[PDB]
């Protein structure tokens, strides 16, 4: 998984939230974006894990919110097994303000499948107040 | 065009005069934003009032205006030399931006 | 502090056409909410105004006048262009540039330049 | 303006009534009856502003 790009006629004339993970950053961007029916990121040379394509929001017409904010515990270079990571995410609506929480597992005893019986709480990652409707979303992994 | 103006007025120096500016109130409307102009010959009219009884910086408090049901009126006193000039009236109307008055000389003895 | 002048032939033939300019020096025009405008005054009679264009590429011509006046601007070097067509012996008369606000109608006038009609 | 200003603009359709705190504004064509509409708008086709 990458980040997540999401407006809601993907065409760069209405405002769109930018949420982009790729090494360092986490820069979240209240603009107007150009979608496209298939915008990938991970195609590249089929082999290799790298964001190919950064550019899949193709224009902008006005943007308002910028933030930066740090990355998360990732790995590297692609491979299969040995899922030992876990992340759990909840995504809210509350009057235009859009709040994620967040947490990070690793080393889960369990075989794949076989969901982790074990209790786990959330802690507030963040909010980003935009005060739009929200039924359009999408991640896109790289 | 269809707004009018006494062209004449005469006093005497030293004493209050005044000159009116008549129309139709339905072009000029319930908004007035009357405004009096002064030229003496020789050189470009300036601005003496621009909104009801009110003068912009540069002052000259001898000079006093009201706007009446359907006329704007001009009263100057203390008369001096300067008075001998045309004093024009202009108002905002509705079908046109237009003034169109003949403006007011002004005599004295 | 701003100062309007006009430029322009004082002597026109009725069939050529007429253009004149006002170099206006002293204020941005590109400012919101300032416009300017054009008033002529003949001989013997009183003014008529002519036309008016706003900061924002808005023109308003006269009721009359809106095939034979055009007007234009260049704020790079801060002036206006109008040009009258088809004019006449009655159409004789001196033409002054003035800036235009809402409050106040007109505040600063050009000296102006006279115009008449002959051969 | 002295000649009037144009360059405000409203909206007058919408399919129903927004949530709270809502900003985002699409220009698509609306239509007021049962008469699918494509194109330029015209009877039942109202410009949304
Ligand atoms: C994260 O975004 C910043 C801002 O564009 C960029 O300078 C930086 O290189 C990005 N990090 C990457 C590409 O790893
Ligand atoms: C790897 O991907 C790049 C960009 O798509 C392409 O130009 C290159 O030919 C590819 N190489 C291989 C070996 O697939």
């Amino acid at each position: 998984i990458r980040g997540w790009i999401f407006g809601t006629t993907l065409d760069s004339k209405t405002q769109s939230l930018l949420i982009v993970n790729n090494a360092t950053n986490v820069v979240i961007k209240v603009c107007e974006f150009q979608f496209c029916n298939d915008p990938f990121l991970d195609h590249k040379n089929n082999k290799s894990w790298m964001e190919s394509e950064f550019r899949v929001y193709s224009s902008a017409n006005n943007c308002t919110f910028e933030y930066v904010s740090q990355p998360f515990l990732m790995d590297l270079e692609g491979k299969q097994g040995n899922f030992k990571n876990l992340r759990e995410f909840v995504f809210k609506n509350i009057d235009g303000y859009f709040k994620i929480y967040s947490k990070h597992t690793p080393i889960l005893v369990r075989e794949p499948e076989d969901l982790p019986q074990g209790f786990s709480a959330l802690e507030p990652l963040v909010d980003l107040p935009i005060g739009i409707n929200i039924t359009r979303f999408q991640t896109l992994l790289a | 065009s269809a707004l009018t103006q006494p062209a004449s007025v005469s006093g005497s120096p030293g004493q209050s005069i005044t000159i009116s500016c008549t129309g139709t109130s339905s072009d000029v409307g319930g908004s007035n934003y009357v405004s009096w102009y002064q030229h003496h010959p020789d050189r470009a009219p300036k601005l003496l009032i621009y909104e009801v009884t009110n003068r912009p910086s540069g002052v000259s408090n001898r000079f006093s205006g009201s706007k009446s049901a359907n006329t704007a009126s001009l009263t100057i006193s203390g008369l001096q030399a300067e008075d001998e000039a045309d004093y024009y009236c202009s108002s905002y109307t509705t079908t046109s931006t237009h003034i169109l008055f003949g403006g007011g000389t002004k005599l004295t003895v | 502090q701003i100062t309007l002048k006009e430029s322009g032939p004082t002597l026109v033939k009725p069939t050529q056409t007429l253009t004149l300019t006002c170099n206006f020096s002293g204020f941005s025009l590109n400012t919101y909410g300032v416009g300017v405008g054009w008033i002529r005054q003949p001989p013997g009679k009183a003014l008529e105004w002519l036309a008016l264009i706003y900061w924002d590429g808005d023109e308003r011509y006269g009721p009359f006048f809106k095939n034979k006046v055009t007007i234009a601007k260049d704020t790079s070097k801060n002036q206006v262009v109008l040009t009258m067509t088809n004019m006449d012996p009655v159409d004789t008369a001196t033409y002054y540039c003035a800036r235009h606000l809402i409050p106040t109608i007109f505040d600063y006038w050009g000296q102006g330049t006279l115009v008449t009609v002959s051969s | 303006k002295v000649s009037g200003n144009y360059n405000y603009l409203y909206r007058l359709f919408r399919k129903s009534n927004l949530k709270p705190f809502e900003r985002d504004i699409s220009t698509e064509i609306y239509q007021a009856g049962n008469k699918p509409c494509n194109g330029v708008a015209g009877f039942n086709c109202y410009f949304p502003l």
